[PDB]
DNA sequence: CATGGGTGCGCCAGACAGGG
DNA sequence: CCCTGTCTGGCGTCCTCTCACCCCATG
């Protein structure tokens, strides 16, 4: 059973930190004590001997471990979290919020001058994929067509 | 100030001030993504000694 | 295609509010059809004056209106881009269709 | 382009262990 | 607990006049 470890490495070099430690993996051979690497810290699945300790650690470009201690490092805690948090990221990210707002909504436009600025879809035009909102520029309201992607739903 | 050239040479505050800030800004997205008991260890150790 | 209605009630206001929207045009976007106006729109109305008799004495007043139409002929990201929270005309209704 | 981590001084003095 | 050894800190003259040089590095 292989659990999983922390590692530090010269942040901004992680890729080259893992590239090296793969290989340093298949030089020393010690290919029944490592599982994977995970990408300022580098994620090792990994078992505990003293050699493949000193393994990890003369990967160059490698502080050391992260733990409660040097003598016995840590496994680590809600891992599990980490994992659900990779495995989202970019979908939780992508949201791409486009103008539903029908008579009366208030829609968002982030296109042409009007962009940055907040309006009301007075009238809708599905048939012609345009909204009909104003944008108070100026005080006075400045009734403009809008497409659904040209303005955001408020 | 900047110097002759126009390099601006920077006073050594700013680098202490600017490491502190860089740091705290982890150490809040870090509290935000619920990381792990050990990185925001190691996150806020840095940022004591920074 | 682009529209730029103004709504008011005087020719006596509206008349330096169609020079300052086609020459800053002109100096940004120079993309325009030429103002094109439209038909004064007058609201008169006889109202009853003395206080609680006597249906003689209805005195004429009006809400005069009138509307100017822009029309620039091109969607300039100039024109609109440089005159879009900017109106000279004071108290008027402005209405970029676009 | 922007960020990210040596090995030659000598005395005083008081606080921290370390016997005693 | 009463003395003894160690371990770290705090400090060491004042004015001036030039010079030289101030973060790589890189996918």
């Amino acid at each position: 059973k292989k659990r999983w470890y922390v590692v530090q490495a010269f942040s901004g070099f992680e890729g080259r930190v893992a590239t090296s430690l793969r290989e340093h993996i298949k030089l020393h051979n010690m290919e029944d004590l490592f599982g994977e690497v995970m990408v300022g810290y580098v994620l090792v699945q990994m078992v505990m001997n003293d050699a493949s300790w000193h393994l990890v650690r003369s990967v160059p470009r490698v502080m050391g471990f992260i733990g409660g201690t040097s003598d016995r490092p840590a496994p680590i805690s809600d891992k599990e979290v980490d994992a659900i948090m990779n495995r989202l990221q970019q979908v939780g990210d992508k949201p791409r919020p486009k103008t539903l707002f029908e008579p009366g909504e208030m829609v968002r436009v982030n296109d042409g001058p009007f962009a940055d600025f907040n309006g009301v879809v007075e009238e809708v035009d599905y048939e012609k994929s345009r909204l009909k909102v104003s944008v108070s520029i100026f005080g006075r309201a400045t009734p403009v067509e809008l497409d659904f992607s040209q303005v955001e739903k408020a | 100030v900047p110097l002759d050239g126009g390099r601006f040479a920077t006073s050594d505050l700013n680098d202490l001030y600017r490491r502190v800030i860089n740091r705290n800004n982890r150490l809040k997205r870090l509290l935000d993504l619920a990381a792990p008991d050990i990185i925001v260890r190691n996150e806020k150790r840095m940022l004591q000694e920074a | 295609r682009i529209r730029i209605r103004l709504k008011a009630f005087d020719h006596r206001l509206i008349d330096q509010a169609t020079a300052e929207i086609v020459e800053t045009a002109k100096r940004t976007g120079a993309q325009v059809r030429g103002p094109i106006p439209l038909p004064t729109r007058k609201e008169r109305f006889t109202v009853l004056i003395s206080p609680h008799v006597n249906k003689d004495a209805r005195d004429q007043y009006e809400i005069r209106t009138h509307l100017r139409l822009v029309d620039i002929v091109e969607p300039t990201e100039k024109t609109v881009d440089a005159l879009m929270r900017l109106d000279l005309a004071a108290g008027v209704d402005v209405q970029i269709s676009l």
